[PDB]
């Protein structure tokens, strides 16, 4: 019910996740702490992360807000590229810092 | 009870590099002196973030 | 021009006297999993800043 | 504010209020065990405490350290029980010390406790009444002839990870054998030292670049085949 | 309780205290004491 | 018979702890369900700030005095780095990115691109 | 050696001495507040107590970690002050709780206390004699319904300073508005957005090239309109 | 003074002044503990 | 012993614990504290 | 309870530089999910040290 | 390689940016931050009026 | 184990042992005093304890934190002695606080002490059974005038130490003046202020090369006199 590209919600979310491309930093966030591969996805897992509160995080933060240069622009975003291996309660919390 | 912050930023524009925006509120500055702090805004990329 | 696998390919100029062309041949790593691809195309590869 | 009933907080501002006890469960069959009840008391026909139709034995348990905050340490709580007789000795040698499992702590007024319980019955009772909590069991802190103690952690508990975790690797293969991003389905071929054999149960892969050539997975191969030289 | 024995025994509970602090400070977020 | 709870002017001179006198309490020596000694989390929890209360509080990277003035993130690359024992990365959304060089190889070309014509020289 | 005088000196060295009492002063003018003179004592006939012919009003008061040391952290006394019938409530929500006040402690022998205070009279009062200390306040440590506690600090306190302090920006202006280093003085032009403005109240730089371009004061720009290009 | 409920308050008071005195080396001179 | 004097007198020996603690794990081996 | 290692050594035979080696507890894996260090072998200059 | 540096010295011309000016307490020879740098083609002649382009 | 004899395993098991004894030696020759022997405890004649032919003097002394561990801290012991009527204070200030003497404890059961120490005699005397320990003194950590306290330090404690050690240097010698690296052996020179002398007291290499060129001795100098130009 999420469209990245104009980053709108349809209405009621009933989970049922879909593989997009997205810039919506809580979705990053929450890929982070459940991705088997190279996340946190073997320990932890899905249910142990409130959907619902990340789901409302990017909510808040897909807002538009005053630009500084006459525009609008989404409350907070992504783009991160991150390169050295810190440890994961590091990467957490410069998540839930941004 | 910080009154100036230094936020480091990646600007997309001039080129993928750091640039340090300050935001000082000086109301405040006249009242508690002058506490200064410096910040990794995380996913940011614009100046407005 | 496509996602998941691209060809690029802007050709080479045509030599004017024989002699041999020396390759560079390089493979890069890059993120993880499935990933979007280049904001734009072969405007996106950045060969030395250009 | 938690998914707590109406009857639970109807109960919490009442002046003079019913007992409240907390049940325990102890599930180790995600590491190899079974499911354990215990509560620290009998009801009052001196039976195991019949909840929402389960009997919790009788043993002597009590907990401590349960909060809920954000700054700082994640809380470790923490979880006495009695070693009298032997028993958790008996599940430290068997279920390498409990290490993994799942405690499963539930309060509940006893109120709304099963009518079995009491001699007269209980018209209040309500088995959807309960706060439930979960935590992992990170280590046995003590274990003598008299009582046990166990260190808890939340279940996410983010310590010994580390982000992002696939390391670049040359001669070495970083997938799990047989896993999905390994991708191998094939019969026994060989074990860890390259030695064939037809036998499924010693056919792992030697994480090597033979290993993977014994089941022609090379290109499902998790090493980089060319970064021992550019690192020179 | 008698004031020399129990001082050591003071002194002694809170060094043990500075022992498990510490180590507690030393795991994720804490302080790295 | 009550909770104490220290505070913390109890905490900073023995002048508060005189000021409940502690009487019930100290007489009582206490009892298994109430606990004492609660020291209440007010100044300890504020001491790096009300922001620290609220937001984790993200680091930056060691400075290096190699590089001479340049600064540093955590979520950024613009180098190809050696790709040996080094975690491959991970880029969320956008960015221009260095990379892992996995191989490079110097070598001769081949004249031709494609279909059949080649001329070597002209 | 202190510069304290020999009457103080020859009272110290005394077998049987006088009280020494204690007088507290909180100036808040420079954050914007009065000046509270306060004694622990009242004097032998009930009244606040008169020093150098100001009275310091009875209120329960006392301090403590006062030492001076130079090896470690710089030494953060403590004043606990009542807080019972609301007072320091009062000037908390009222002076940002009195963060930034001055904090000034005298002690004084009460033998050389002005003649008002006493029955017969001091023909011995010398108002000369007292020892006097400054510190600040840091933090109201704590505040109840009953008392009240101030961590006082040396007016130095090299805590969160830095050195050098000026930093080399671009796009941003490091001067104070109106200040020596930014040198305007001309009248209201705009406020912090850019909107031009004839209003002294609503007279604001917005610290960019543009605004300093509004009052023509780009010499005196506290910025380096070059250095953005020189760092990529 | 019974010593069960005794020392449990002695070592609960040790741990919190362990962790005013940690907090307090992080300061200027300190020795940031 | 009254409750009163008895907690100060233990914070105090709690927080020269930590001290000496903090102080005598920065030896050889130790942790750095 | 770690069961995967990274050991750094020093290679003479590609060349004197840092090699990594990966040791695994496949089994001990499946049981204490998995933990990983890091580990720099002193003297080593041979993979089977 | 093995240098040793200092906090009270500095010999390299520094990146500007976000960096602190600095502070200099008499003599020494220093480095600098560089606030601008600029290759261009000079334009011929020094001053006053007679100018030769070559000769 | 330990290579302690069977007759003290003998003892260790009995139910009913004889007294434990501690005799202590401080050893200053190394340092540029004497040794003495002391021992908490007189013998039933009222004289100092006898044992294997030597007189340990009657003084208050005992020690603590004596432990066996290798992870963490290098252990530290302490020894709390006497200083009634001065003597500690005369050893502190004649040998630089006794700071690097050596403590030597040794534990005997009184089963095995000398016959002289007993008014019956004693047939199972053996001058062989003993436990014995050494220790360095690191630090006086205290001396009033009642008592003196010192801690202990095991020989090794590598606290200061670094490894490598020699250093690299230009226009000065790291060798030990006619040391074996320094390796010279002629008359008087000059002094550290490469004055010419002839007194072999007031001979010392001003560690400078002028100073080795005053005794012929540039071959061997310590520095290297060509690094100072390559480190620009
Ligand atoms: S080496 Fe090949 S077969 Fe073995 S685990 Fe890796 S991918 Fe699978
Ligand atoms: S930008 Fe110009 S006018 Fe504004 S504060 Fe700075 S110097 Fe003054
Ligand atoms: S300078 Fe020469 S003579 Fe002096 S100590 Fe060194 S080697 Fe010996």
């Amino acid at each position: 019910n999420y469209n990245p590209q104009t980053r709108q919600y349809s209405g009621i979310w009933d989970g049922t996740f879909k593989p997009a491309y997205s810039n919506n930093m809580a979705w990053c966030l929450w890929d982070m702490l459940t991705h088997p591969r190279y996340g946190m996805g073997k320990r932890l897992g899905a249910a142990d992360v409130d959907k619902w509160a990340l789901y409302v995080i990017g909510q808040y933060c897909d807002q538009s807000v005053p630009d500084g240069f006459g525009g609008t622009e989404p409350r907070i975003t992504c783009n991160a590229y991150l390169t050295t291996q810190r440890k994961a309660w590091d990467v957490l919390s410069d998540f839930c810092s941004a | 009870r910080h009154n100036a912050v230094e936020v480091n930023w990646i600007d997309p524009n001039n080129g993928w590099e750091t640039a340090t925006e300050l935001v000082e509120d000086t109301q405040a500055i006249a009242r508690y002196g002058r506490n200064v702090t410096k910040m990794d805004a995380f996913g940011c990329t614009s100046r407005g973030q | 021009m496509g996602k998941g696998s691209s060809k690029g390919h802007t050709p080479r100029e045509a030599k004017d006297n024989l002699k041999s062309t020396q390759l560079l041949s390089v493979i890069d790593a890059i993120s993880e999993g499935p990933i979007e691809g280049p904001v734009d195309g072969l405007k996106s590869v950045l060969l030395n800043s250009t | 504010m938690q998914d707590i009933r109406q009857e639970t907080l109807n109960e919490c501002t009442r002046a003079e209020q019913s007992a409240s006890v907390v049940l325990w469960e102890i599930d180790l069959t995600e590491v190899g065990g079974e499911r354990y009840f215990f509560c620290n008391e009998q009801n009052e026909k001196g039976e195991p405490v019949t909840w929402q139709g389960r009997q919790y034995q009788p043993y002597p348990i009590q907990g401590s350290g349960f909060e809920l905050n954000g700054k700082g340490t994640s809380t470790r709580p923490t979880l006495t029980v009695s070693n009298l007789y032997g028993m958790v000795t008996g599940m430290a040698e068997d279920m390498q010390s409990l290490v993994g499992g799942t405690v499963v702590r539930r309060k509940v007024y006893a109120r709304f406790l099963d009518a079995v319980n009491f001699v007269n019955g209980n018209s209040y009772a309500d088995p959807e009444q309960e706060v439930i909590s979960r935590w992992r069991i990170e280590q046995c802190s003590e274990l003598s002839a008299v009582s046990a103690s166990f260190v808890l952690s939340t279940p996410t508990e983010t310590d010994g990870a580390v982000f992002p975790g696939r390391i670049m690797l040359a001669n070495t293969c970083t997938w799990t054998y047989r896993g999905d991003e390994c991708g191998y389905s094939g019969p026994a071929v060989a074990d860890e030292y390259d030695q064939p054999t037809s036998d499924i149960t010693k056919d792992k892969c030697s994480k090597c670049l033979s290993g993977c050539k014994f089941r022609n997975n090379v290109g499902n191969f998790g090493g980089f085949l060319s970064i021992n030289k550019l690192s020179q | 309780q008698i004031g020399p024995a129990a001082l050591k025994a003071v002194y002694d509970m809170a060094r043990k205290g500075a022992r498990d602090e510490i180590q507690t400070q030393m795991r994720d977020g804490g302080l790295f004491s | 018979v009550f909770q104490i709870v220290l505070g913390a002017a109890a905490i900073a001179g023995s002048f508060f702890t005189a000021g409940a006198t502690l009487a019930a309490w100290g007489a009582a020596i206490g009892a298994g369900g109430m606990t004492g000694i609660l020291f209440s989390l007010g100044a300890s929890m504020v001491l790096g700030g009300v922001a620290q209360m609220l937001a984790p509080k993200a680091r930056t990277p060691r400075i290096q005095t190699t590089d001479n003035g340049k600064q540093n993130t955590y979520f950024s690359s613009l180098d190809n780095m050696v790709a040996q024992g080094n975690v491959l990365p991970v880029l969320y959304g956008e960015m221009r990115v260095g990379s892992r060089v996995v191989s490079q190889e110097i070598s001769t070309a081949d004249e031709g691109d494609g279909g059949q014509v080649v001329v070597i020289g002209r």
